[PDB]
């Protein structure tokens, strides 16, 4: 319901200025808003109540933890703001440049949180070939040879 | 720039901390600070100018003249009122009908209340009337005819560009103007004014000896070809003859942008308003080749270069012809000591000041040792840094000013000889130059057409420039159209019929206007100008040129012939004369390019700026866009081996010159700097593959 | 008007103003 | 893209140095560089050879979206300015008032490939946002084609079917014959005639009526009553496309180009749009659209409307002077009365103008400008805002052709300067919001073909009437299109 | 003067009567000077014959109804207008298009008198339903350019005769454009590209030559004032 | 994919396309009923 | 950075080395070895007349004569127009 | 099919080029690696032989190798496997 | 077809301008022929103009001369409007010396034999008691517009001041047609053409050279066939 509401609400403003935008863009944005869930009951597997973790990680660790430690944590769907979603990032280098860079960096060093270089932001910063467009491994590793018939003919 | 008001600086508010409300226009600005003229950048409202009639209170306020009106009778006691005592009272306007004895004939009169309110006052309570119209407006904005027909946006753009005209080599006066071009030019400073009434003794191109009426004589040294603060010329030609008698307060020598005393910021050109071939698409402007042929738009640009002789540890800097490794043919134009001589045409990258520095001794590479062994050349230990003229700048060399420490000139510390070279060139008009009329209608030059392929008039006169129709109605600035009609009327010359007396449209039109010679100068005041009846009726009677040739109808249009195809256009086209300008946003002052030039010092990025070769900031949204295509390799190219791959740049240049594959992009410098700083900040940064 | 070296530029001034433009660099 | 030769001479300098080392014009690279500085005129030929088939990038700052960067084929042109193709000005948002553009240059073969294939002009035609094209014709050429395809009865050489002793005397056997009879001064272009067409595809009614299976235009011959201009117009469109026979509004042209892009390959569409640009300019020349102040006609009974609503406002303000109603209610009544008068004057202006008035012609074509700008040209400005945001109850009663008063123009300054400052603040804050959106959505790419779920949203999709008549929902093109049905659809 | 560069003429040959002529290079800008005049010469200077007016038996005033045919009168008219025939006499010569019985009428079914020649005899004109008989008399003379239908000045003779249009030019569609070839070393020269499409009467190769002959005989009038006036020659071929 | 007209590929950064498509007409957003909304 | 890599001088010095090796290989083997060991062009160390006469088993005088003859052979504008352009 | 001839940078048409590969990105890296093979061929003609095949179709007078690569892709003389 | 080959007759109005009428023509042709001759006459008639000057008192373009009222660039702008007609293609040199007070006209310039200035009344400069004027000029046959050639493109010294050259003997060209076009199809055009020359050569001599140029051009196409 809140997705259907938000799409209609923002699209209404773009209607009011007479600008046609396809809805799937707003769908992509709201999908990023509704990634994380809160915790109100810890279960029994390293959970603080009120913590915001990803939904898919939560569901996967629950389907692992139902055997041998079967206390599923009570999760609730939460709507977090765009800046709030940005600050709830994956890597320290992925954040690194938004808000209280010092406070990000200090507990980044405390947690010793290693990056995996999966976004494009970090790969831009280190100048690596980013995993997008021409950059993913399906297109990066294309073997190229002529056809053998034309190879023999020429 | 004089008479300019600013709200930013020390003491006052800053730019970004200031809100939106002080940018706006309170009604107390009326008559004091002009609500039109302001920069349109990120300074809107913060920088205005004074009104024409404004004057500063000894208490630092802005006083304002008013004709006080008593008992309905307008007196002539001019009263300088300030803002608070304005709100005490209530003020009528300039367009108030007088019975030639002061008194208003309207019982209900426009008036301004203290809070900016406008009412129809019963015509007894008014104690002040305006001294004139245009009391609200600035100086430069009061040089726009038909201001009252233009919207404030394009009027703001036109008035802001009107300070950006360049001086032509001719400086021809406009046909159509205001009453401000004489007074503003005699207050401009750059017009030599005859101080004391007398008679001319002897003139020159450099001085006028005036013979005063009682005894004394006085010269006035003309400034010829002086460089201004932006490369523009400052010629001052005299305009009187030897037997002439002059008076005090009279113009005796025109300045840069003046003609016969009054202002002249451009030329008068035959213009048509048709859309032609897509070359005048979206404010693009086409020209005739005749503007190139007759140098109608041509400015003289004067650029001053500079180099110093300086002390050092290894010796002293030396300015001489001894400039190791070099032909003798490129050392032809310079004198016996390295500097060029007056009048030598230079290109880009030549030698201006032959000057060499001591370098000392390093080891020689053995290949260089072999080559110097073969050719019998010495080491020639001194290193040459001569003053080379930078890219795309050429022309004559007018003047050399040279300073010397040994010649007891004042110099900065450690400096031995300072020489400056005045380089000058005469730029033509060119496609890309920024032109604008006096209404905000601006634009680059689309295409300089030849003189034959042009929509030309039935007499064989070609039009000069051609604007666009589509940019006119949506920008709400039809003052250019009224200027066009009035310009054709003034160019052609008229004489209305008085056989049945005055025609009814020309009743309020005052006398010595019923006739006009062709090419006669006219002036519309700003808010008291030609009305629709006057302009159209005067356009009706517009006497022919050489034969019986009523070229332009009563509507203001004319039948043009296509210079390209040859058939007539099927519809009559609006033509006439508009006074336009050339602006200082020229192409050579903006063209900028670099393959390999200077880098930075701290970072390994290429250095930027047109003073250098300079680079282009591939910014953030650019990175966003190339991520959005997904062109990842080209993004890697732009981020690495054009910016900071120090070992990569030389190998890419080498692989291009060998004609080979472009190698793999290495690790950029800006990442390694971040890595070293994080290691310096007591953080063990680890890099792992598995 | 009323400047001894002014060229004869003709006006459309319907209203005759009393006050002249001051010495603009007084500020 | 056109390109200044002295700029490209510096950009492509290692390329031209390598190539004139390959040709025997220099012993090394050093004398090659010196010759590049001395510009020996064979170097321009070598520069042509190295610029031949090597794409470059172009960018207008700021980069608002993906089409802010495009790749064009350079070509050496006289002058010192960058010649831009006019149909990408909508993508760059680049008017020619002096805005500069930045040129880059790819180096590696991968970079040349990415520039040639991805960021090329011909491959990026539609919106990335909402699928509508941006190479679509505009300001001038829209007016050109609108004049070229409009239909004017009462014209010279117009068809009549009536036959006295004479025949009907209107038909023409070939469009070539029509061109000859139009170059002679008999036929006007916008006159209605009856040609016999042999190279154009008839519409689905006529095509299915005559030939049923395929009214295939390479061989077939058929007649129609149109104008000459629309026949020449459909000559620009490709062979497979049917005849249009409408008056080319910009919306019509948008629908046409959408149709072409959804049916035909892209390189056909690029050529079609180029040919439309040429024809649109060529008939924007002959359109005769000029602006004279004699063509800014005023409505004659404007003054009595002003008298009407002035007496109404006089009664309202006199009632406020009685003190029976307060300051706010009388101000709101003044606002409503002068808005009524504004719409009255705009109504009278709209009915007064003939259609060949160029000012109303540009608007009704849909090139640029709404009707309110025309109304404020001729008629009445109406309400000008308070600097706070309210309305000034005076209001301006004059047009720009009439010329405002001192006070009216002073009132107009408030809203003008407020709009400028608001525009600066809006473009800065819109940049900031674009920052935040890139901050969020930077990690959402496609990684798999299909997740193969069966969940999914529903779309309203052209709701019915109370009668049951399925009226099309207006917001389907933004919602329902470019989607994949996760479920089937069955019909009762 | 010295031409400093010689313009040349190289033909490209498209489909049979649609030759494509280009001229390169040209002094800026002579492409517009000569290409438009060449186009107008191709359209309006070449002699050629066409049908001036026909007359049909049975047609009375209604001009829509012919017995025994499938076709409409105006369709027959526009078929007859698109009929190439050359004539070698400066006089209105008449013909006869006659056929009885059902079937299809071709262009080849007509009988040509002296001077006239059908250049596409396998052109369909008419079809006759069932035992109909047609007799149409055509008036063909020759001339230049284009002409509309001549009015009813000739009226009493035109009681059965009705006038039609007459395309006298052998060309049908002529269009052109310019270019800007080699702007640096040849210093902004121009290249004309022509596209002429004629009927099978004459080749466009020949039509261009005849138009060049008419234009040079035209400008001989301008040349024969001062032969000793220095123009700008081109030189050797 | 809204610009290709065909199906989207397996490498498109649809997030940045969406971000620019939403953020672009903010200049045309002529105004709590506007950009801060 | 006035002490930065000009990046055209590097590839120019590379081409200098390359055509330098070509011109040195236009002559005989002993002479090219003499010049390379003399000016250190093969290692970086200029081996003097004693080392060259040691590695060729001959007097210092013969090395001086051979080196003077190589200087005579190099001094052809035919051989050395490309070398003259290098400075 | 029969629409028009292209010219210059747009020849071969990508509307025909996409008929051969899966998506456009494969066409990009495919053409790029083929062009690197052709540049490796042109560099190695100075030295000895190797099996680096190329070019296959006739090149131009002075034609860019990426153009030759795309033209050979259009002529279907080449093949590939994805990553 | 109508049977008359077109005729070309002449109409004199003044010395430096004249008219021309050509009749009969084909309908729809006169505008095209008039545009053809206009684009020819206005653009490609060979003439002769001044190219580069040298004044002993100065060294460059942007200075003054002691004694005169104007300056060097104003002298350039005045001399740019001269008219002169040569006979041969070599660069001839004329001279001008003037001393003492007085006005300097164009008529005071002495040319060598062969070339001639046609506007003696044109003002150049005026001088005083201190006035000392010496200037040489270089005139060459040429055609069309040409910018000033550079001194480094020349082999000359500092004294030469190159000027743009305008080889246009014509001044103004227009025309009009009179389309008869009766309703009897004996229809023809009547091109009344107008020439104004700037008193260098006759309008007849201009028009004949333009016609000979067109005979050359159309010649090309006409038989390279
Ligand atoms: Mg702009």
């Amino acid at each position: 319901e809140v997705q259907i509401h938000l799409v209609r609400e923002v699209q209404e403003v773009y209607r009011a200025q007479g600008v046609s935008i396809h809805d799937k863009h707003i769908e992509v944005i709201v999908r990023q808003m509704l990634r994380r869930v809160t915790i109100i009951d810890s279960g029994s597997t390293e959970f603080l109540p009120g913590s915001l973790i990803d939904r898919a990680e939560f569901e996967a660790e629950n389907r692992r933890v139902v055997a041998e430690g079967g206390e599923p944590a009570a999760g609730r769907p939460v709507l977090m703001g765009i800046t709030k979603a940005s600050l709830a990032t994956d890597s320290w280098l992925s954040a690194a440049s938004f808000q209280e860079t010092t406070r990000v960096l200090t507990d980044a060093a405390i947690n010793c949180r290693s990056d995996k270089l999966n976004g494009l932001k970090e790969n831009v910063i280190i100048g690596k070939l980013i995993p997008a467009g021409t950059g993913i491994n399906r297109y990066r590793n294309i073997a190229v040879q002529p056809t053998e018939e034309a190879r023999a003919a020429a | 720039h004089k008479r300019r008001l600013s709200a930013l600086g020390p003491g006052g508010l800053s730019r970004e901390r200031a809100g939106l409300e002080v940018r706006d226009v309170h009604p107390s600005h009326y008559g004091r600070m002009c609500p039109i003229e302001t920069p349109e950048g990120p300074n809107i409202g913060l920088i205005g100018s004074l009104s024409v009639y404004a004057r500063v209170n000894p208490f630092g306020f802005i006083e304002t003249p008013y004709r006080k009106v008593v008992d309905g009778v307008v007196s002539d006691e001019i009263v300088y009122l300030t803002a608070d005592e304005e709100d005490r009272h209530v003020v009528a306007q300039a367009n108030s009908p007088i019975d030639a004895d002061g008194r208003f004939v309207e019982p209900r009169v426009l008036v301004r209340r203290k809070a900016g309110e406008v009412e129809y006052v019963p015509s007894s309570e008014v104690d002040y009337m305006d001294v004139s119209p245009r009391q609200m407006v600035s100086v430069a904005t009061a040089m726009i005819p038909f201001l009252e027909h233009d919207d404030a946006n394009r009027a703001l753009m036109g008035a802001n560009m009107q300070r950006q005209a360049v001086p032509l080599v001719r400086s021809e006066a406009p046909l159509v103007g205001t009453g401000m071009e004489l007074r503003a030019a005699i207050d401009a400073g750059d017009v030599v004014v005859a101080e004391e009434s007398g008679v001319i003794e002897e003139v020159s191109a450099d001085y006028i000896t005036v013979m005063h009426d009682n005894g004394t004589r006085r010269t006035y040294r003309m400034r010829k070809f002086a460089r201004s603060n932006h490369g523009t010329c400052a010629n001052q030609c005299p305009i009187v003859d030897a037997g002439d008698r002059v008076e005090a307060g009279q113009v005796i020598a025109d300045g840069p942008c003046t003609d016969d005393g009054e202002m002249a910021l451009g030329k008068n050109l035959l213009v048509a308003i048709m859309p032609w071939e897509g070359h005048n698409y979206e404010d693009a402007i086409i020209l005739s080749n005749r503007l190139v042929e007759e140098d109608v738009l041509t400015s003289i640009h004067i650029e001053e270069h500079e180099i110093d002789a300086r002390d050092t540890k290894l010796g002293a800097e030396e300015i001489t012809r001894d400039i190791p490794n070099i032909s003798d043919e490129v050392l032809a134009d310079l004198d016996e000591r390295g500097i060029v001589r007056i009048g030598a045409e230079v290109r880009d990258g030549d030698i201006l000041v032959g000057k060499v520095t001591p370098k000392g001794e390093t080891e020689l590479t053995p290949e260089e040792r072999l080559l110097r062994a073969i050719f019998g050349e010495k080491a020639r230990e001194v290193r040459d840094t001569s003053l080379k003229v930078p890219h795309g700048e050429s022309g004559k060399v007018i003047g050399i000013r040279v300073f010397s420490r040994e010649d007891e000139d004042e110099l900065p510390a450690g400096v031995n000889e300072l020489v400056r070279v005045y380089v000058a060139q005469k730029r033509k008009i060119s496609d890309g130059d920024k032109l604008a009329g006096r209404h905000g209608n601006k634009g680059v030059i689309g295409k300089i057409l030849p003189v034959e392929d042009m929509p030309f008039l039935a007499d064989g006169t070609p039009v000069d420039i051609i604007l666009n129709t589509h940019g006119v109605p949506r920008r709400m600035n039809i003052g250019q159209i009224l200027e066009t009609h009035l310009g054709w009327c003034a160019h052609s010359g008229w004489k209305v019929d008085a056989a049945k007396g005055v025609p009814d449209w020309a009743a309020r039109l005052p006398d010595e206007l019923l006739e006009a010679q062709p090419n006669a100068i006219v002036s519309t005041p700003v808010f008291d100008g030609a009305q629709e009846a006057e302009l159209q009726g005067l356009l009706s009677c517009t006497l022919p040129n050489r034969d019986g040739d009523v070229l332009v109808d009563a509507d203001g249009k004319a039948m043009l012939f296509d210079g390209r195809s040859g058939e007539p256009f099927p519809y009559p086209v609006t033509v006439g004369y508009m006074y336009i300008m050339k602006l200082h946003h020229l192409v050579d002052d903006k063209i900028h390019a670099r393959s390999t030039g200077p880098y930075s010092m701290i970072t390994q990025q290429p250095l930027g700026g047109k003073a250098q070769f300079g680079g282009q900031r591939f910014g953030e949204m650019e990175c966003w866009a190339m991520q959005a295509y997904g062109a990842a390799y080209t993004l890697q190219e732009l981020l690495t081996i054009k910016s900071d791959d120090t070992v990569g740049r030389v190998k890419v240049y080498e692989a291009i010159v060998k004609g080979e594959n472009i190698p793999e992009p290495g690790i950029p410098e800006s990442f390694k700097v971040l890595l070293k700083e994080l290691q310096s900040l007591c953080l063990n940064v680890e890099v792992l593959s598995s | 008007n009323s400047v001894p070296g002014a060229p004869n530029r003709v006006s459309f001034a319907k209203l005759r103003e009393p006050l002249e433009v001051p010495g603009l660099l007084d500020v | 893209c056109g390109l200044p030769k002295l700029m490209a001479l510096e950009l492509f300098k290692p390329f031209v140095m390598k190539r004139l080392v390959d040709l025997n014009h220099a012993q090394n690279i050093k004398s090659a560089k010196r010759m590049v500085e001395r510009q020996r005129p064979q170097v321009w030929d070598v520069l042509e050879e190295v610029i031949a088939e090597h794409p470059v990038l172009l960018n207008r700052a700021p980069t608002l979206h993906r089409l802010g960067i495009q790749a064009f084929e350079p070509m050496l042109v006289e002058g010192k300015a960058i010649q831009l193709h006019p149909l990408v000005c909508e993508a760059f948002n680049a008017d020619f008032d002096g805005d500069q553009m930045a040129v880059h240059l790819p180096l590696s073969a991968e970079a040349q490939a990415e520039a040639r294939i991805l960021m090329l002009s011909s491959n990026n035609i539609l919106s990335p946002a909402s699928g509508r094209p941006l190479a679509m014709p505009r300001l001038d050429m829209v007016t050109g084609l609108y004049y070229l395809t409009t239909e004017v009865p009462g014209d010279t050489g117009e068809y009549q079917p009536a036959s006295g002793d004479h025949p009907e005397t209107g038909v023409y056997s070939s469009p070539a014959e029509a061109i000859m009879a139009a170059d002679r001064g008999v036929l006007s272009v916008r006159a209605k005639i009856k040609v016999r067409l042999t190279q154009l595809r008839p519409p689905v009614e006529i095509e299915a009526e005559l030939f049923g299976h395929s009214g295939w235009q390479p061989g077939d011959a058929w007649m129609a009553e149109t104008t000459l201009g629309r026949v020449m117009f459909n000559e620009l469109l490709p062979l497979g496309y049917p005849f249009v026979n409408k008056q080319m509004h910009k919306k019509v042209q948008a629908a046409i180009i959408n149709d072409l892009a959804e049916r035909y390959p892209m390189i056909v569409v690029a050529q079609t749009v180029d040919k439309l640009k040429d024809a649109g300019f060529y008939w924007a020349t002959r359109s005769g659209v000029t602006v004279s102040m004699a063509d800014v006609l005023v409505p004659p009974r404007k003054k009595e409307i002003l008298d009407h609503y002035e007496e109404r406002a006089d009664k309202v303000e006199k009632q406020f002077q009685r003190g029976a109603l307060n300051h706010d209610e009388r101000n709101e009544a003044l606002v409503e009365i002068w808005k009524e008068a504004t719409d009255e004057v705009g109504q009278a202006l709209r009915e007064h103008y003939p259609d060949d008035n160029p000012i109303i012609t540009i608007v009704d074509s849909g090139a640029t400008g709404n009707f309110t700008q025309t109304r404020t040209l001729a008629g009445m400005k109406g309400l000008v805002t308070n600097p706070k945001g309210e309305f000034i109850p005076r209001p301006v009663k004059s047009s720009f052709r009439e010329g405002l008063t001192v006070l009216e123009y002073f009132i107009n300054t408030h809203g003008a300067r407020k709009g400028l400052a608001d525009t600066a603040l809006r473009t800065a804050d819109s940049g900031y919001l674009t920052r935040r959106l890139v901050d969020v959505s930077q990690d959402v790419i496609v990684r798999e073909h299909d997740c193969q779920t069966e969940r999914g949203i529903v779309v309203e999709l052209a709701e019915r009437a109370p009668d049951g008549t399925l009226i099309r929902d207006p917001y389907i093109e933004t919602s329902a299109y470019a989607r994949t049905l996760g479920t089937d659809a069955v019909d009762e | 003067m010295l031409i400093s560069q010689r313009p040349t003429l190289s033909e490209d040959v498209l489909t049979d009567n649609r030759s494509q002529f280009v001229i390169e290079p040209l002094e800026p800008g002579f492409g517009y000077t000569l290409g438009n005049s060449l186009r107008r010469t191709l359209l309006s200077s070449i002699p050629g014959a066409a049908v001036t007016s026909i007359r049909i038996d049975g047609v009375l005033h209604e001009f829509t109804t012919v017995p025994g045919v499938k076709e409409d009168v105006t369709e027959i008219i526009l078929n007859l207008k698109s009929l190439v025939v050359s004539s070698e006499e400066d006089e209105p010569v008449t013909m006869y298009l006659r056929k009885q019985g059902p079937g299809e009428v071709t262009a080849g079914d007509i009988v040509p008198p002296a001077g006239v020649t059908v250049h596409n005899p396998g052109m369909h004109i008419a079809t006759l339903n069932d035992k109909g008989k047609l007799e149409v008399e055509l008036v063909v003379e020759r001339g230049r350019g284009y002409v509309p239908a001549v009015q009813n000045r000739a009226s009493g003779a035109e009681i059965g005769r009705i006038p039609v249009d007459s395309i006298y030019s052998p060309v049908l569609k002529v269009t052109y454009k310019v270019d800007a070839t080699r702007v640096e070393q040849r210093t902004d020269f121009d290249k004309l590209i022509l596209d002429v499409e004629t009927k099978n009467s004459i080749s466009p190769r020949d039509a261009l030559a005849s138009a060049g002959k008419t234009l040079v005989e035209l400008f001989g009038l301008a040349r024969e004032l001062n032969v000793e006036a220095e123009g700008i020659e081109i030189g050797p071929s | 994919s809204m610009a290709t007209g065909k199906l989207v590929d397996i490498g498109e950064a649809v997030g940045i396309v969406a971000a620019q498509s939403i953020g672009e007409p903010g200049t045309q957003l002529t105004m709590t009923g506007g950009l801060p909304r | 950075d006035s002490e930065a890599v000009v990046a055209v001088d590097a590839v120019s010095f590379t081409l200098l080395q390359d055509q330098l090796q070509s011109v040195l290989d236009t002559l005989s083997e002993r002479e090219a070895g003499v010049v390379r060991l003399r000016f250190g062009l093969t290692d970086g160390q200029p081996r003097t007349l004693d080392e060259i006469g040691q590695v060729y088993g001959v007097t210092r005088e013969r090395i001086r004569q051979i080196e003077s003859k190589t200087m005579s052979k190099l001094r052809h504008p035919s051989r050395s127009q490309v070398l003259r352009d290098y400075l | 099919g029969g629409y028009d001839t292209p010219l210059g940078i747009t020849n071969p048409p990508i509307d025909e080029l996409l008929d051969r590969v899966s998506s456009k990105y494969a066409l990009v890296i495919y053409a790029a690696k083929r062009a690197r093979q052709i540049n490796d061929y042109y560099n190695q003609l100075g030295e000895g032989i190797l099996e680096y095949v190329g070019p296959l179709v006739e090149p131009g007078l002075q034609e860019k190798p990426l153009s030759i690569a795309l033209r050979e892709i259009h002529a279907d003389l080449l093949e590939h496997t994805e990553g």
